[PDB]
């Protein structure tokens, strides 16, 4: 018999700090029950358990909750945000081989902005692309895998081609029997 | 509503071991210590959120500590009492992030050298000059509590048995009897100006009220004279028909 | 570090009064104002925060520089009942609020009709002091250089059941060559 | 639900009773940047290099705490002691890089569904409990409140090494163990 | 350079 409170404060950010969007969540057992939208613009019960607390919140804390959008959101993107995560690049690591299928691992590389293609022979390859969903790992660095179904003859070159922001230039590795 | 805090004043000696309450207002979950001096003013202490210490960043970094055994009162322990502790301990609470801090009237907390030192004041009333009255058709009644030590007083005019405070003005800071010694006693001066007709009526009561913080009841006290007990000393005087 | 000045501050009825305060640490957010009587609790008056650069309300004024890192308070026609001890604060976040040093600000009454003269109060049968009384004088005065003779400083009363406020200051002594005609300007 | 270049997760507490579980947390497009340690009052970067860069006082993530436990009392009280539900979670392994035998990587054991936020994720060498070379993530948030969590096992690829991460959760009748060969 | 919490405010309860 366990209970369980959270508290989510979310900034969201659109062109720079343009556009600054602030919400604050009250959540009692994954039951978001009262929050603060700051396109609202005022503290709102989500569900039922927050009916008893939506106007007492506007009625003590709304004026402080609206300056947080400045206070807070702007501040911690301009100040700390834009010099440690905003500008982190990992470059990716690229890697074939047969499973027939190729497999391409582009692995390692940060942020989520990645492109990659199959080419054979120089002729870029869809028909036959499947591509895993981009892989979090959770130690701000990102893998995907991309497969291609071939047939492995003699003379063939297999190419990975990559595009990343870390990337002045693209990453290719050939394959061939 | 109003934060409390207990005691009003504290008077002790050097090494014993002083503790400090405060009474939250019902319902504030953040709790603040400040020390306050006249030259530093108000420098933070400690902070609390629901019973949980969360910054002591202002803390002395020995003999002091702060605590918070239920979710209505604050306590402020110092260790091994020493003359530099002796400041105005201010509590406050508050029930908004960043808003009103809801502050208490403090503790003032004396630390002396020597207890031998201590001396309750003794208070006199003055009635009004005759040529003051000729002239001005009103009359300055003028008290004056003196030797006192430390200075822990608090005076209060009182005419036919009700505290009054129209008229009156008492000096902001007492004086040094003697500047030179730095445990010299103190005096203090406050007057009440009433209209001719009101120290003329003989039935009109004035009184002079000097509250005096001195030792209390758990305190030792070796020498032969009067030991010094926290208490009130009074002056009193009645119109005068001439 | 927040740095507040003047210490003190006299000014005169119904002119007007300012306080500055400056931070160091950026990332300051919240600036309250407090304001406190003698004896009394300190009270909030007035506050701002980082996203505004003015406030007025009820002739409080409160002005923010982010850039700077300075913050004032300004009292617009001053009057008897606003001399108290001031204090600005600057918080970052709830759980910590750096006070300045505080400003005792005197705001000096501004006496209609004044009458300056010395009084000797008649001696009381429990003290061995003749007391002296200079009253009734402007905003401008003189205290006191003698051994065993003492002079407090000038103090304003309000009667509030005339219409008439008066400064005063008080001499005593113990000694037998002790006289009211110059005890406060010796 | 709502479009933006980026989110920032700021002020993210957890509290759960009874047992005094405590959890505070800061993230920045899907990663945690840090946890603040209750018990030692330390905020811990994940990427200690923004760390020497950006302050971050664990007093924020203290007083978040409590606050929290405060409104857990009020909520638990207002809805008439509802408990919270225990969710099954689920595991997904896949090794951080491609797996060369003799070259050092890493066995990432994904737990999704986690909630309430509580869960042993332990790892298995030859069926062998290991205890080294072990970490983990804090409890990162869901859109739908539930947690995730991710464990990480650096090893050397071995061709007599089997492996397995095993989940413990309430809301699972026996253990989870999901297998990863070379 | 600081990076500041979200507050959580108090529930009346
Ligand atoms: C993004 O913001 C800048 C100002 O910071 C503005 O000049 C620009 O037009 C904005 N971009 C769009 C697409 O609106
Ligand atoms: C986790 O393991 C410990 C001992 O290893 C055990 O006491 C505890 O009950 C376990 N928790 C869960 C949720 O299985
Ligand atoms: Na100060």
């Amino acid at each position: 018999r366990h209970f369980v409170h959270q508290f989510k404060g979310e900034c969201y950010f659109t062109n720079g700090t343009q556009r600054i969007r602030l919400v604050t969540r009250y959540i009692y057992n994954r039951e978001e029950y009262l929050r603060f939208d700051s396109d609202v613009g005022e503290y709102r019960a989500v569900t039922e358990l927050g009916r008893h607390s939506a106007e007492y919140y506007n009625k003590q804390y709304l004026e402080r909750t609206r300056a947080e959008l400045d206070t807070a959101c702007r501040h911690n993107y301009e100040e700390t945000e834009v010099p440690t995560s905003l500008r982190r690049l990992e470059q990716p690591n690229v890697a074939i081989s047969l499973s027939n299928t190729l497999v391409c691992s582009v692995t390692d590389f940060y942020p989520a902005k990645i492109k990659v293609r199959w080419f054979r022979n120089g002729q870029e390859e869809t028909v036959g692309v499947s591509s895993t969903q981009l892989i979090r790992n959770g130690d701000w660095t990102f893998q995907v895998l991309v497969m291609l179904e071939m047939t492995p003859h003699q003379g063939e070159v297999y190419t990975c081609h990559v595009e990343h922001p870390s990337l002045k230039s693209p990453i290719t590795v050939e394959w061939r029997a | 509503m109003g934060v409390i805090q207990t005691p009003r004043h504290k008077v002790t000696g050097k090494g014993q071991e002083a503790t400090l309450w405060c009474e939250p207002i019902s319902g504030h979950s953040a709790v603040f210590w400040y020390r306050q001096t006249i030259v530093q003013g108000l420098e933070f202490l400690t902070y609390f959120r629901n019973q949980a210490p969360i910054d002591d960043s202002g803390m002395p970094k020995e003999r002091f500590s702060a605590q918070m055994p239920n979710q209505s009162h604050s306590t402020l322990k110092i260790q091994s009492t020493q003359p530099q502790d002796s400041a105005v301990y201010l509590c406050a609470s508050s029930r908004q992030g960043q808003n009103t801090l809801y502050f208490g009237a403090g503790t003032r907390l004396s630390v002396l050298e020597d207890l031998k030192n201590v001396f309750p004041p003794e208070v006199a009333v003055f009635e009004p000059s005759e040529a003051e009255i000729s002239h001005t058709q009103k009359a300055t009644l003028v008290c004056l509590a003196t030797g006192f030590y430390p200075d822990h007083v608090e005076l209060s005019w009182w005419v036919n048995g009700k505290e009054v405070h129209s008229g009156v003005c008492t000096d902001p800071q007492p004086l040094k009897e003697q500047p030179a010694l730095n445990d010299s006693r103190y005096a203090l001066s406050s007057r009440l100006r009433v209209s001719a007709t009101f120290w003329q009526n003989p039935r009109n009561h004035f009184r002079c009220q000097v509250q005096f913080y001195g030792l209390s009841e758990n305190d030792e006290w070796t020498q032969d004279r009067a030991k010094p007990v926290t208490q009130i000393v009074s002056a009193e005087a009645w119109g005068r028909a001439d | 570090q927040v740095e507040q000045l003047p210490s003190i501050l006299r000014v005169q009825e119904g002119s007007s009064a300012s306080i500055n305060c400056s931070y160091e640490d950026s990332a300051s957010n919240y600036f309250p104002w407090y304001k406190q009587e003698p004896g009394e609790n300190p009270k909030l008056i007035i506050d701002i925060r980082s996203n505004m650069e003015r406030k007025q309300t009820q002739g409080l004024i409160v002005l923010l520089d982010k850039k700077a890192k300075r913050f004032s308070l300004h009292i617009t026609d001053t009057q008897p009942g606003d001399s108290a001890m001031y204090f600005c604060a600057a918080s970052v976040r709830n759980y910590k609020y750096v006070f300045g040093a505080g400003t005792r600000l005197k705001v000096i009454a501004d006496i209609q009709n004044p009458d300056p003269a010395v009084y000797q109060l008649r001696d009381s049968k429990s003290s061995d002091k003749s007391v002296c009384l200079f009253t009734d004088f402007d905003s401008q005065t003189n205290v006191s250089k003698d051994s065993d003779v003492y002079i407090t400083d000038k103090c304003v009363l309000d009667m509030r059941s005339m219409d008439f406020k008066s400064n005063s200051a008080v001499a005593w002594s113990n000694k037998s060559d002790f006289a009211c005609a110059n005890a406060f300007n010796n | 639900d709502i479009e933006a270049d980026h989110v920032g997760f700021y002020g993210t507490t957890v509290y759960q009773s009874p047992g005094d579980i405590g959890q505070y947390t800061h993230e920045f497009d899907g990663d945690e940047l840090f946890y603040v340690d209750l018990d030692k009052k330390k905020t811990v970067w994940r990427l200690p290099e923004f760390g020497q860069l950006i302050l971050f006082e664990p007093q924020g993530g203290l007083q978040n705490i409590a606050a929290e436990k405060h409104n857990l009392g009020c909520l638990t009280k207002r809805s008439n002691f509802t408990p919270a539900t225990n969710e099954a979670p689920q595991a997904t392994v896949f090794p951080k890089s491609p797996v060369l035998l003799g070259q050092p990587n890493t066995l990432i054991c994904f737990v999704d569904n986690i909630f309430p936020p509580v869960i042993n994720i332990t790892w298995l060498r030859n069926s062998k409990s290991v205890t080294d070379g072990v970490y983990e993530t804090s409890f990162l948030v869901n859109r739908d409140h539930s947690f995730h969590k991710l464990s990480y096992l650096t090893f050397i690829p071995s061709d007599d090494d089997i492996y397995d991460c095993k989940v413990e959760h309430w809301g699972l009748e026996e253990p989870v163990l999901k297998h990863w060969e070379p | 350079l600081q990076t500041l919490a979200l507050e959580v405010e108090d529930d009346p309860c």
